[PDB]
This record gives C-alpha cells, sequence and structure tokens, in this order.
C-alpha cells in the first residue's frame, strides 16, 4: 500500500528526496561498530523489528 | 604601524625564560620542551640530532606560528631512558659534531693555501 | 558590548557553528586553493613517507593520541603511506562512501567489470581512510561530502 | 611464529593489466602454482624490483611477535624478538575491507574472495582454502613477500 501512494506522490519516478536522519548511514553504523559478521548468522528475531 | 622593532625577534624579553618542559599526558614518559626566540635555525637540527639516537620512539618540532618566535619540541623515549638526558646528550653530542668541523675546516685552510689570512 | 550579546553571538552565530548552511542544506565552507591541490596530491597511492617526515607531520596535528601508527610498508624500509596518515585527521569514526566522482576512472560502467578497484573509489569505514584520493567532490561543498559527515 | 593465514608460492602472468601503469606502485596479477587460487596486488616497484618471469613466496600472518596479539600498533622500532617474519625481503601491514563470494545458492558458500587494504595498496585473493581465515576486521593483517626465489 505504501509503494502504491509513493507513486502517486513521485509521478515522475524519481528516487531521490531529501528526508532528515541517514538511515543507510547509521545502518552502516551499527554494523560497523557491533562488529557484526556479514557471513555469521544475525542473532534477531523478525517480529521485534516489525514492533 | 603596529610593526615590532627587529630587534625584538630575538632579544629575550626580562619577564621570559629561554626554554620551558611541561609534560604530557596522553601517553606515558614523553616532554614537550617550550624554545623561545629560536628559529628553524635552531629547531630544525635538534630534530635530526635526535632522531639519530636510536632510543627516542619520536621526536618533533612545530612552529605554532610564523609571527611569533618561539618552536615546541615533543620528544619521546622509552621508559629505560630518560627523555631530557637524550636532549641534554643531543645537544652536546652536536657541539661535538661542530667543534669537530670547526678543526678541521682551520686545519683544511692550514693546509698548503695561500691568502689564507 | 554585554556577557548578554557576548552569550548570544558564542551560542547563536559562531562560525563552527555557520558550517552546515540551511540554504541548500550542505556544508557552507569545505576545503580550498592550495590546500585542496595538495590533498589530492598527497592522498593518490604511490606517496610514502619516512620516520622523519611523518613525525613532523604529526608534530602539526592537533587531537593526535600520540601512538605512531604502523607503517604499511616495514621492509625493507619503514614507509608511510599518504592516505594512512590522512585517517589520523578524520574524526572518531566518520564514514562516507562513493563521491569518487571526478574524471578519473570511467564515466561509469568501466567500475562495474569487475571492482578493478581502478584506484578512484572513495572508501572510508570507522573513520580510518581505506581507498582512493580526496577532492572537490569528497572534501569540497558538495552536500554528499566528508565535511558533512564530521558535522 | 605467527599462526598462518595463507602461504603459497606464486608465479607472475603479467605486471601491467590495462597496461595503464604508474610510478613506485605497480600492480601485480597473478596466479598460484595450485592452480586454484588468484591474485591482484599492488608492491612498491620502486624499492622492490619486480620481474615477469619471477616466482614470488606470499605469505598471510595474523600477528608477528609470534602467537600473542599486536594491536596495540605503535611499531615499536626497539622491540628485538627473533619472534619475527623478518627473514622476509618485503613485508606489509594493513587492514580487511570484502569479503566476498557467492553464497545465495543452495549450500553455496563455495569460492571465495578476500579484497585487503594496505594502506591505499591494495589486494584481491580468490579462494576457497583461506576460508577460515579472511575477515572484514580492524587493522591486523600482514603480507609478507619473501626470496622471489629462482
Ligand atoms: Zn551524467
Amino acid at each position: 500500500e505504501d509503494r502504491e501512494v509513493l507513486r502517486v506522490i513521485f509521478p515522475t519516478g524519481d528516487s531521490k528526496v531529501v528526508l532528515p536522519c541517514n538511515l543507510l548511514r547509521m545502518i552502516w553504523n551499527a554494523q560497523k561498530i557491533f562488529h557484526i559478521n556479514p557471513r555469521l548468522p544475525s542473532d534477531l528475531h523478525p517480529i521485534k523489528v516489525v514492533e | 604601524m603596529n610593526a615590532p622593532p627587529a630587534f625584538e625577534s630575538f632579544l629575550l624579553f626580562e619577564g621570559e625564560k629561554k626554554i620551558t618542559i611541561n609534560k604530557d599526558t596522553k601517553v606515558p614518559n614523553a616532554c614537550l620542551f617550550t624554545i623561545n626566540k629560536e628559529d628553524h635555525t635552531l629547531g630544525n637540527i635538534i630534530k635530526s640530532q635526535l632522531l639519530k639516537d636510536p632510543q627516542v620512539l619520536f621526536a618533533g618540532y612545530k612552529v605554532p606560528h610564523p609571527l611569533e618566535h618561539k618552536i615546541i619540541i615533543r620528544v619521546q623515549t622509552t621508559p629505560d631512558y630518560s627523555p631530557q638526558e637524550a636532549f641534554t646528550n643531543a645537544i652536546t653530542d652536536l657541539i661535538s659534531e661542530l667543534s669537530l668541523l670547526e678543526e678541521r675546516f682551520r686545519v683544511a685552510i692550514k693546509d698548503k693555501q695561500e691568502g689564507i689570512e | 558590548q554585554s556577557l548578554e550579546t557576548r552569550a548570544e553571538i558564542q551560542e547563536l552565530a559562531m562560525v563552527p557553528r555557520m558550517i552546515v548552511t540551511p540554504q541548500s542544506n550542505r556544508p557552507v565552507m569545505g576545503i580550498v586553493q592550495d590546500t585542496l591541490t595538495a590533498v589530492r596530491k598527497f592522498t593518490k597511492r604511490d606517496v610514502f613517507l619516512e620516520r622523519g617526515e611523518v613525525m613532523n607531520l604529526l608534530m602539526f596535528l592537533s587531537t593526535w593520541d600520540g601512538k605512531v601508527p604502523q607503517p604499511a610498508i616495514l621492509k625493507p624500509r619503514p614507509l608511510w603511506t599518504g592516505k594512512q596518515i590522512f585517517s589520523l585527521i578524520i574524526p572518531g569514526h566518520i564514514n562516507c562512501i562513493r563521491t569518487h566522482s571526478t574524471h578519473p576512472d570511467d564515466e561509469d560502467s568501466g567500475p562495474y567489470k569487475h571492482i578493478s578497484p581502478g584506484d578512484t573509489k572513495v572508501v572510508v569505514e570507522n573513520g580510518e581512510l581505506i581507498m582512493g584520493i580526496l577532492c572537490k567532490k569528497s572534501l569540497g561543498t558538495s552536500a554528499g561530502s566528508l565535511v558533512h559527515i564530521s558535522y | 611464529m605467527a599462526g598462518i593465514l595463507f602461504e603459497d608460492i606464486f608465479d607472475v602472468k603479467d605486471i601491467d593489466p590495462e597496461g595503464k601503469k604508474f610510478d613506485r606502485v605497480s600492480r601485480l596479477h597473478c596466479e598460484s602454482e595450485s592452480f586454484k587460487m588468484d591474485l591482484i596486488l599492488d608492491v612498491n616497484i620502486q624499492i622492490y624490483p619486480v620481474d615477469l618471469g619471477d616466482k614470488f613466496r606470499l605469505v598471510i600472518a595474523s600477528t608477528l611477535y609470534e602467537d600473542g596479539t599486536l594491536d596495540d600498533g605503535e611499531y615499536n622500532p626497539t622491540d628485538d624478538r627473533p619472534s619475527r617474519a623478518d627473514q622476509f625481503e618485503y613485508v606489509m601491514y594493513g587492514k580487511v575491507y570484502r569479503i566476498e563470494g557467492d553464497e545465495t545458492s543452495t549450500e553455496a558458500a563455495t569460492r571465495l574472495s578476500a579484497y585487503v587494504s594496505y594502506g591505499g595498496l591494495l589486494m584481491r585473493l580468490q579462494g576457497d582454502a583461506n576460508n577460515l581465515h579472511g575477515f572484514e576486521v580492524d587493522s591486523r593483517v600482514y603480507l609478507l613477500m619473501k626470496k622471489l626465489a629462482f
């Protein structure tokens, strides 16, 4: 549903919008600081994420 | 006008002292020497004599601002050997090299030359 | 002329606080002129420094922890690379990506031809410069820049 | 002596890929005599004159001062412990930034590439035997290059 609304917001279909808080850069910081191994299985339950 | 008198470039001020020593706390066994009214002529040479010494871990100098006659020397040595002694020795050593250079020069001039004086 | 106005300037108008402008949410100031050309020249992968030159540069830095990093080349003689010394300057863990986009490498499809590092991408991680030359695109007043990420 | 992460004797396929070439630093393209591992690596050709016909010995280690860690940094010229992989003609210190193979498939996790950075001198290895030793980790890994054999 959000995807469908978002197409109406940007009919010209540009991917580049101004927003606060760089989420990719923060997530990227989480991997770098906690030393998360990309190969090892993660220790996170998805429902915790959604909530 | 605001230009200093040019002699103020090298004469020590009556309320100042020639060298000052302060400890650094960032790392153990290290020192910061302040040389006032001195320039690259002195600062650069003392850096090279210290780096020659193998007990010295780090040595460097920086003139904090060009308009301001003063240099700082950071030196760091092994725990087994005080950094102050290396500096004193480094000057004396340097004094010795220049003295030998002066004796060899006068003698070299003394070599079969004419119009030497 | 007062403590209230001195407080108001120190807190509101003072230059480290005028850095990222709201005029167009990118930094107002970045590295300029002669230094900027010297930074380009310096980060190239071919720059190497002896123990003396590194100690001299370390001596000019400000927040330097005091621990000389291990040179990227130990043998046959000690050598520090340019990027490496630069990594002492980059704050705690500031981390960019991309921003390679000079006229060096390819108008894009070349780098995908497998990441033959080419030598132009600017990658930094945990506040340590991993690879690639710095320039107007990284340090300049461009929205995506290194100076933007520090602030 | 350091716990060996990787060890092999390599042959040079080419010294100038694309051929573009530059000063002081040069990019080697190599292949391991096991013929199961590939290598791309920068070296300081100004202080280590490589040749196209040369056959090199390469070693990768997680430490030097024997077995304990060295994460102190601070190269410490005053050490004298013969623990060192010092017999080698060319040694570099550096960090790993990427490692990097197909894992999407069934089981997969087969065939692997490591990217290493030695202060801006880049390295790339392909394998599968280094699967226990490649890690995207802090500045820790050393490349020791030696002898260039005969
Ligand atoms: Zn374009």
